[PDB]
RNA sequence: GUUCAGCUGU
RNA sequence: CUAUCUACUUUCAAAUUCCUCCCUGUACGAAAGGACAAGAGAAAUAAGGCC
């Protein structure tokens, strides 16, 4: 089981093939100056960055990823925590210069591969201690998926989480929503739209040729 | 982020901002020529039946990257001359305040924590 | 749409000589896959700052070492170069 | 006596030895400043609070989180 | 003909414009704002502004073209002038506001300050 | 010949690759679009009175492209010049 | 009945 | 307006503005007072584009 982190795929489209292998092979050269570990939205990461407008003072901010998104060097994931009560969230940029280490805390998956709805959940879900030690991950196993399903505040919440479109796993729905919300959510749903062949992107291919590349620097 | 009628919470600890009041602090007038309020920009606030300078010191509205989102519009009271109303901050603020143009060596003194 | 328009004074932060490729600030005019017409900057500030550029052009047939794979602007910060500090 | 009353007097004394070890910090406001704190503001308190006001004042004598030179 | 504008420097010449209650307080690098931080008291706002323009004017003397230009702070007011140069930050404040914001004490003690106990300044 | 204070070199076409982050080492953030030069060959030379303008100019051409799909009086004149045609 | 609080592409 | 007629549907792209710093405590200024451009940064608007 070897993991490729997202922002190598590309998403579909046009682009000439040749500006993602351009793109790669910056993305595998600052790799090499700055380890990227594997983790997935869910996981606790503590981010170190030299600050611009603290006369390069380091900083540090840990946080749970919520939401990994982007392609190619411009890449992105964001990290929530609630400091002082008050949450806060950095969207931080994988292959800016400024990042000096990126530390996996606590390496897992939750059943939902967006936390954005934890902004809406109890503010507990969201609080992780600011010097929690790194939990050890053992070789050669699984990555651990958190099943934890948070309890939501009163709504209205930012976004219609029930709505089937968000197809969220991770929230004690029965305890916030009654059978008739749950039902009248339903109307949006689209039944058809998981049998649409045409839709499918299918990677497979592409994802062996980047496997070449990613050898290919490794070993030179 | 921040414009006319937007209400805002009050992070410092003065009495005006900690007081109880039926009425939400709200944003009357934002002093920029759009209009539109980000951190490092002073505002107008209705407080208390008053009307105070305040200086936005987080929102909830996305900004660049590497910068701190706040789940609440967070501001902080100043007085006419730029002296802030109360003693200290609790809430995280921003560092880039630091370097941003304006007067802002008198909010981060008497801010406890930077994000 | 569909018209021409000239986006002006775009700096070229570097230089991939292995594919030919130009990094240019910004944006430019047009869809990706386009052809784009690459002038030197008309601009007045720009105006004789072509002393130090290959006149009338570059031939790499010339009698000159051979130019590194990527050239970049002083100010660039390079991919395999250390994480960057401030102070 | 928060902890002991040795504790606050000896925590006094170490206090006052690093202000006269200051090299630009003007020794004659750190004394008088140190003196507003323990003589006034936490002379008289409680068995609980006592505790608070120890532990900040050997926050204050490590100087992790700030010195006074 | 290298005397840099250090810390060392700074309370030279606050000492020399007659600062009455120089306070320097080292701040630890996991503070993210300045090496130093300077609290000065002053006989009155004319002081503040003699003093405040006296360390810039000598600090625009002895830098670097590289390094940036600095900005007075706080001219509006009467008590309180602060000077952000990069690497010290000195807030000149009267003797009267001083003790209200009790700087020295909040950055000596980050998180147990007393006004941050929720002694909040009700008066 | 060498450059001469108000002299105006040729320029190049280039195809538009796609957009990238670069960083400088001031830790700003700018967006550079990546121009790629495909089969850039001068095609034609005419001099200022000929021209009709104050300038004499150079024609550039930019992709290769099918000879299939272009007109014969265009296919005659790459046959002249020994180039496949330009798009 | 307002104010207030709350929600909305007004 | 179920738009018959007239007119019109790319004058293609020279840009304005406010603030901070700087010049500068310089020129002037009995003195106080205090430039102007030259620049630097930061904003906003407008125009043109872009993901
Ligand atoms: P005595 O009768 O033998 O003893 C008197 C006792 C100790 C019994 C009496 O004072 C008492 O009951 N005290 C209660 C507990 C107590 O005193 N706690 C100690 C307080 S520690 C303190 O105040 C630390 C202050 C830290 C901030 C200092 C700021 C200095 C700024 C300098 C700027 C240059
Ligand atoms: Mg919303
Ligand atoms: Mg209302
Ligand atoms: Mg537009």
């Amino acid at each position: 089981r070897r993991f490729l982190s997202p922002e190598f795929i590309p998403r579909r489209g046009r682009t000439d093939p040749l500006k993602f292998q351009i793109e790669r092979k910056d993305m595998l050269e600052r790799r090499k100056v700055l380890h990227i570990p594997e983790f997935y939205v869910g996981s606790i990461l503590r981010v170190t960055t030299a600050d611009p407008y603290a006369s390069g003072k380091i900083s540090q901010f840990l946080g749970i990823c919520i939401q990994r998104s982007g392609r190619g060097l411009g890449a992105t994931f964001i990290l929530r925590n609630v400091i002082e009560g008050q949450g806060v969230e950095i969207c931080f940029e994988l292959y800016n210069p400024r990042v000096q280490e990126i530390q996996v805390v606590k390496l897992e998956k939750r059943l939902d591969d967006s936390l954005l709805y934890l902004r809406d959940a109890l503010p507990e879900y969201s609080t992780f201690d600011v010097n929690m030690k790194p939990v050890v991950q053992e070789p050669n196993q699984k990555v651990p998926v958190n099943e934890l399903k948070v309890k939501m505040k009163p709504k209205p919440w930012s976004k219609r989480w029930e709505r089937p479109n968000f197809n969220i796993k991770g929230i004690r729905f029965d305890l916030c929503l009654t059978e008739q919300q749950m039902k009248e959510a339903q109307k949006w749903n689209q039944p058809w739209l998981e049998f649409d062949m045409m839709r499918e992107y299918d990677t497979s291919k592409i994802e062996a040729a980047i496997w070449k590349e990613i050898e290919a620097s490794k070993r030179s | 982020a921040i414009q006319k009628m937007t209400r805002v919470r009050v992070v410092d600890n003065s009495a005006l901002g900690n007081s109880p009041y039926h009425r939400a602090p709200r944003c009357i007038h934002v002093y920029k020529k759009n209009g539109v309020g980000k951190v490092g920009d002073q505002i107008l606030l209705a407080i208390k039946g008053q009307k105070k300078k305040a200086l936005i010191v987080g929102h909830c509205m996305p900004g660049p990257r590497m910068t701190p989102r706040f789940d609440s519009n967070n501001v902080v009271l100043i007085e006419d001359n730029g002296n802030p109303v109360g003693t200290r901050i609790k809430t995280p603020i921003p560092t880039s305040l630091r370097k941003r143009e304006g007067e802002y060596s008198k909010v981060l003194a008497i801010a406890q924590n930077f994000v | 749409g569909n018209i021409y328009r000239t986006e002006y004074g775009l700096k070229v932060w570097r230089i991939n000589t292995k594919h030919n490729i130009i990094y240019v600030n910004g944006s430019v005019p047009g869809h990706k896959n386009c052809l784009v017409k690459v002038k030197d900057s008309k601009l007045p500030a720009y105006k004789d700052l072509g002393k130090n550029l290959p006149f009338p052009t570059y031939f790499p047939d010339g009698d000159e070492e051979e130019l590194p794979e990527d050239l970049y602007d002083e100010n660039v910060c390079q991919p395999g170069a250390p994480s960057i500090t401030f102070a | 006596a928060p902890w002991s009353r040795e504790a606050v007097l000896s925590l006094y004394r170490a206090l006052l030895r690093q202000g006269r070890q200051l090299r630009y910090t003007d020794r004659d406001f750190y004394f008088a400043s140190i003196r507003r704190e323990f003589r006034k503001n936490q002379k008289l308190e409680d068995a609980e609070a006592r505790e608070r006001q120890l532990e900040k004042g050997l926050v204050f004598l490590n100087g992790k989180l700030g010195r006074i030179i | 003909t290298g005397p840099k504008f250090d810390i060392d420097m700074m309370v030279s010449l606050l000492r020399q414009e007659n600062a009455r209650d120089i306070c320097v307080i080292q701040v630890p690098p996991e503070m993210r704002y300045t090496d130093y931080f300077v609290i000065v008291s002053g006989t009155s706002t004319r002081h503040l502004h003699a003093m405040a323009f006296y360390v810039v004017k000598m600090y625009k003397h002895l830098k670097c073209k590289r390094d940036p230009h600095v900005k007075i702070e706080g001219k509006d007011t009467d008590d309180w002038l602060c000077v952000d140069f990069g690497s010290m930050v000195i807030h000149l404040m009267l003797p009267e506001t001083r003790e209200i914001y009790e700087l020295e004490k909040l950055w000596t003690l980050r998180s147990y300050d007393d006004q941050l106990a929720q002694i909040a300044p009700e008066t | 010949h060498p450059w001469e204070p108000g002299s105006f070199r040729v320029g190049l076409i280039a195809l538009k690759l796609g957009m990238m982050p670069l960083w400088t080492k001031d830790g700003q953030k700018h967006v550079v679009t990546l121009l790629q030069v495909q089969d850039c060959h001068v095609l034609k030379y005419t001099s200022k009175e000929n021209c009709n303008g104050k300038m004499a100019t150079l024609s550039v051409g930019g992709k290769t492209v099918s000879r299939f799909r272009k007109a014969t009086s265009i296919l005659e004149f790459y046959r002249e010049l020994g180039l496949p045609p330009k798009q």
